[PDB]
């Protein structure tokens, strides 16, 4: 009676602070599993178990290195436990889980998991394989642009002893032909996908703290209803700054209008700015519909509690809760209807 | 840790001054990038814990006086 | 006939050995102690007690392994690793947890590991734990369930006038406060502690915290998640605590009908688990009152029509430790 | 500049004197004392408070009338009937009535037929006295009323706050209850007392009590009129003393909004009457605070939409004997 | 100029701090606190006390390594185990000794044996140890002693008021028993403690307890070897204490001729130390006196003509924390 949740990622297994706030919306918090393996990439909660794709490898760090794949290569990975385990996982039945650890390399004894409320599988290649994309009850992948991966690159990891400033963008491009053919074409099954780009309002600087953010979310989706702007079809430009609310520069821009992504009909919901203070945080919040919140506010408390995190205030952490919160009205209206029936 | 770093990104420098465009250079390069994210969540695990020791102490030792937390 | 074991030999844990003394006719034969301050502590804190006197039995040590009360040999095993304690060689069939850290399924199970059949855990179950409060989902154990939380001192008391309110009144939404005694996790002089707020002096301030008492009226009756939350006043008294919980109902009503649906539904349906009180009481006035729940007559009071404050006096450690043994001896019913 | 006598020599009237003190340029000039103790215990207890700690100025007898605070000399008598006090004499212009006997404006009134211009009281009034609050009612006195009051310690710190939350959201209904420190009018030990939950030890008790301050807040707002409603609970704590409330609100709100409401409040019109704190705290921390209330940031909590719970602190003793001089500077500033 | 730091900032570490502040020019300079602390921690403790009220000062965190207090930084390295501490990469020159579970010279050894200079202990010291009381051992003391024991809190009470009442009227023999204020050492409820009477609510009731300040007084004046022992009392009392002192003296006196001794050893000999009080005060009235005693003169009583029974004051916490600073400015003083 578990719940199967894809999520694609390029920079962690886990590294990204999404997971964060999913854990937080139905569940108190999580935290690595007691015991074991202290490399050990899956993450427990009450309700949410995260789960680390990078662990289903098929070879260590050492095999990897004289032979011609890398880490986002299918051959590197292999699906055919992959799909075995979840499929047990999704009934109810005891797994055994190897362990990729990031510092060693070397694929550690198997750790045992037990069946999740939610299940979560963070990685590369969660829609890649067709069979695991029918076992996904919901499909999300973040795309992060290069100017703004690259800026991200920057201003978190070149301060790193070893690393130079050009040597970085000789990594992502050797990242870049391995990356486009076999990550990036996933968008298409992805029920909802974020984009990620530098914003237009300042004069484009790269360096990530306010950037531009696209929300694509599939129609017709079973247990989903895109949020919508002041109405659902329509293509409305709103900035909420004016007469009831000022702030200060750079300013908050939306854009919300439907779309054609790869023959799918979808409705996207950009943000483009950043929050200086609470007031419009409420005020940006309050004129959403469709949020699938319990109560007044349930956004902004959630972005609040999280503020320390990175991104909490510039709109990718924003678009990160709403789909959160949508994973739970998707949850709970799923087993629901599957009560019915069982 | 960064001094694993250093080696990695020596060799993996010149591993490709062999080869402008290989395999065995994404496969160098595919290395360095999962070591720098290696060393970055080793860095904010560092950086964690030095603020609250306790709650890691707590994490062994949960029936010291610092660390009792009943309710009610 | 049922050999149960006591783990933690703190404040519960000395008041179920007061508690299931003082019953007569209870399936529960105590011949396990677990205080990792030894048998010489064990035998003097269980005689002589500052909050309930004077034990009326011959407490004595027999050996440097066991205690021996009235008569009756209890072992005292000394070991803080619950899974090497020789649950398995004295055949111990429940363990009460009262130690207060192994609140989790991993935790408890150590004591599953060392040949217990049963656990019980005297706080409220960390993750997925199931969480049974006598009077309220009773009935709703079973065998088959290896390790069960009775909830908090707090949810023992909100769950059973919850219940009537929920039931006969209809309610919609509620918030909750509780004054509570200090406890042993408060520090006595200012020291350091996980929680800065619980880390100042329990003897000399008015310390807040933070409780899931609230929440955890939830798992009990499943109408009320999302629908309460609250905080507790820790007060320098030792024993005795206060819940006052203000809830918005659906039936407009006035004050002496909501006291009325207390006495009928004392007599009725919590005879031994709920009680009301008409006199001008304080908190010494309630030590060593068995009922989980007692409300004031005179103090509740609805403002508007449909928001109802009822405040009801409980004592934290004997009236919540009689609870458990009714737990246990639940468990002692349904064997096998 | 105005001449002011104190009647009561009580935890008030001690307050009120040091709080005086420490003020700059204030137009009061203390002149008088009536206490039944006498010199030799007014003098001595000035200096030496056990909730307030030594009073650093020197503090020595003048005579045998009277005594002398920092140069500064003041007479000290000691009568029960105020109608035989020398405020004729004195020349007295402003009575503070300390005693807590003398509430109504039949009895409180016998300061004026000894001589004195105008009597303020430091409790609620009975009958028809005008009540006013520094902050939320203080700029609608008019000279012409002679006998005024300054609501309660808990109705002093509800009224700041409470204002804040009709005007910014709109309340329908609400109910307090106060955590309060003990005072002198409970009984240490067990004795006889017309009001039984006093009777009892006040240093081992939770004494729960009926209060007017939630219904006294109706004489500062109008609008307010017949939607509070409270009742108080006394704790063995000396000085410091929680409020929380709970108000059902008619716009829609959440927790951290409405502590951005009374941050932005407490900067802009209730500087130094509304502080809100931020940090994980306790009563002690707060011993001589200046401001009526002190909101505690981390536990202020919502449930539904519209339901809204709020904690507050005041320093009963000081923080109200602060607003007590206010108010004495405001009749001093009119006064024609 | 000199380089101290504190290992443990309990009751005494963080009164410490705050004596170490209100002085006007001192030689001290706090770098370091080792404790079971973070910064947060440590900061909170250090502003908000529930028994001296809330510290005058400017208390924040700088970094997460180090706190600011009145423009001043210093490092909260948190080890419970002093020999892995860093203290010669700091520069520390003496540590003050106030976990309480290091006082032997076996365990206290590991901080010079981590690079400090010295220590002082807090506490009676276990063995041969220096004890040392300001005002009556405080000449004897040479830079050769490593580690340096502070008396207990009542016994740096008990000393000065009987040096002046050895010299002046010669002590044959006595007893002594203090009513303590309760500590960390006891319990809040009744819970597991070695000690039977400590394992008991502190709050509640009063709790005897043994005490070797009796004994310790024959460190300091020799020539009391084997002629006090007492006892002590914890009453439910958060801070200030008093002690009661009942000797045999041998030159025969009246009542009011042992307060005038007092009263002029006070002006010259134990000026800071020792103080005479007339007026009726109680316990809370002595808070925060730098005095190690403040003799009750209007308790002072004599019978017969040999028994003298006196009553004095102190605050265990600041006064004793004062003779620490004290203390170590003699350290200081003697580098
Ligand atoms: N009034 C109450 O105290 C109350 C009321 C309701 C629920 N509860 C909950 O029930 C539990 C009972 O706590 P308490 O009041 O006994 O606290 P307590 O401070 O009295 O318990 C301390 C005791 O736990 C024992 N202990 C600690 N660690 C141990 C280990 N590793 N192995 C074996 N024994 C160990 C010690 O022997 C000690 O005597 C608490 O966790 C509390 O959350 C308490
Ligand atoms: N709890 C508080 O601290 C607090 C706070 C705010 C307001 N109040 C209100 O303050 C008033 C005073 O409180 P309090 O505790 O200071 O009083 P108190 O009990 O300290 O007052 C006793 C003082 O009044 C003197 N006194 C009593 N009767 C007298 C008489 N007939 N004539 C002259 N002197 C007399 C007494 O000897 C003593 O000096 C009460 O009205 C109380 O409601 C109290
Ligand atoms: N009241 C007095 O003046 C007095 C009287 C007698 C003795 N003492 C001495 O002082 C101590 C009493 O201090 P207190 O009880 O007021 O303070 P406390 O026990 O309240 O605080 C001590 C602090 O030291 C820390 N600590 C404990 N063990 C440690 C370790 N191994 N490493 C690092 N830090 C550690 C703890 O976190 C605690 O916060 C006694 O043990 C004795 O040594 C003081």
């Amino acid at each position: 009676e578990t719940i199967v949740i894809g999520l694609a990622a390029d920079s962690g297994c886990g590294k990204s602070t999404f997971m964060r706030r999913l854990t937080s919306v139905f569940g108190g918090a999580a935290k690595p599993p007691k015991g074991g393996n202290p490399d050990s990439n899956t993450l427990i909660s009450d309700t949410t178990t995260v789960i680390c794709l990078d662990d289903y490898h098929s070879l260590d760090r050492y095999g990897r290195k004289e032979q011609k794949v890398t880490a986002l290569d299918p051959r590197a990975n292999d699906f055919d436990l992959m799909y075995e385990q979840v499929k047990a996982l999704k009934n109810g039945i005891a797994v055994e889980k190897p362990i990729y650890n990031h510092v060693t390399g070397l694929l550690d004894p198997p750790e045992l998991i037990q069946p999740p409320k939610i299940l979560v599988i963070e990685g590369l290649h969660p829609m890649f394989d067709e069979r695991v994309r029918d076992l996904l009850d919901f499909s999300i992948y973040l795309d992060i642009s290069n100017e703004v991966k690259f800026a991200w690159k920057i201003q978190r990891d070149m301060a790193e002893r070893g690393h130079s400033l050009e040597s970085i963008k000789a990594s992502i491009e050797a990242r870049k032909p391995d990356f486009d053919a076999f990550i990036d074409p996933q968008k298409q099954y992805a029920d909802a996908v974020i984009e990620v780009l530098p914003t237009t309002l300042i004069p484009d600087d790269n360096e990530g703290k306010v950037l531009r953010v696209r929300l694509i979310m599939k129609e017709g989706v079973k247990y989903f209803s895109p949020v919508y702007l002041f109405d659902e079809g329509s293509t409305i430009s709103w900035i909420p700054c004016g007469r009831k609310l000022t702030c200060s520069y750079p300013g908050i821009k939306f854009n919300y209008e439907p779309d054609s992504y790869f023959d799918h009909e979808v409705s996207v919901l950009e943000m483009d700015g950043q929050f200086d203070r609470l007031d419009e945080l409420i005020y940006v919040e309050s004129h959403l519909s469709n949020l699938s919140t319990k109560f007044y506010g349930e956004v902004t408390q959630q972005m609040l509690k999280h503020a320390d995190f990175p991104g909490s205030n510039n709109g990718t952490g924003l678009f990160q809760t709403i789909v959160g919160l949508k994973i739970r009205d998707l949850y709970e209206q799923l087993i629901a209807n599957k009560a019915t029936a069982r | 840790i960064s001094d694993v770093v250093e080696k990695s990104i020596k060799e993996a420098q010149e591993t490709c001054a062999g080869d402008p465009v290989s395999g065995e250079c994404v496969a160098a390069w595919d290395e360095v990038e999962e070591l720098s994210a290696a060393a970055s969540h080793a860095r904010d695990k560092k950086k964690a814990d030095g603020s609250d020791p306790l709650e890691e102490y707590c994490k062994d030792n949960p029936e010291t006086n610092e660390c009792r937390t009943y309710d009610n | 006939k049922l050999k149960v074991a006591i783990n933690g030999f703190g404040r519960i844990g000395r008041n179920f050995l007061r508690c299931w003394h003082g019953r007569k006719d209870s399936p529960l034969d105590i011949i396990a102690i677990n205080d990792t301050g030894g048998v010489k502590q064990a035998s003097h804190l269980l005689k002589y007690d500052s909050t309930l006197g004077i034990f009326d039995a011959d407490v004595k040590p027999s050996g440097e392994t066991a205690i021996s009360v009235d008569g009756k040999i209890i072992q005292v095993v000394s070991n803080r690793n619950p899974s090497l304690l020789p649950w398995k060689e004295l055949g111990i069939d429940i363990v009460i947890e009262g130690t207060g850290v192994f609140v989790d399924r991993e935790g408890a199970g150590k004591h599953i590991e060392a040949g217990a059949k049963k656990v019980i855990i005297t706080a409220p179950g960390k993750g997925d734990i199931p969480t049974y409060v006598v009077g309220v989902n009773a009935d709703a154990y079973s065998h088959d369930e290896p390790i069960i939380s009775n909830a908090s001192c707090t949810t023992n008391c909100l769950a059973p006038f919850v219940k009537v309110l929920d039931q006969k009144f209809g309610i919609i939404k509620g918030t909750m406060t509780t004054t509570h005694s200090y406890t042993g996790d408060q520090r006595l002089l200012d020291a350091s502690h996980r929680d800065l707020r619980r880390a100042r002096a329990a003897a000399l301030n008015i310390v807040p915290t933070s409780t899931g008492a609230a929440k955890a009226v939830a798992l009990v009756l499943p109408n009320l998640k999302g629908k309460l939350n609250g905080i507790a006043l820790r007060v320098p008294t030792p024993n005795v605590s206060v819940v006052d919980l203000v809830v918005q109902v659906s039936k407009k009503t006035f004050a002496e009908e909501v006291n009325a649906a207390f006495r009928d539904s004392a007599e009725k349906e919590l005879k031994g688990i709920l009680d009301v009180c008409d006199e001008p009481l304080v908190s010494v006035d309630f030590r060593c009152s068995d009922f989980s729940t007692t409300i004031d007559s005179s103090l509740t009071m609805v403002m508007g029509d449909d928001m109802v404050k009822v405040i009801a006096w409980y004592d934290n450690e004997w009236g919540y430790s009689q609870r458990v043994v009714d737990l246990a001896d639940i468990v002692a019913n349904n064997w096998k």
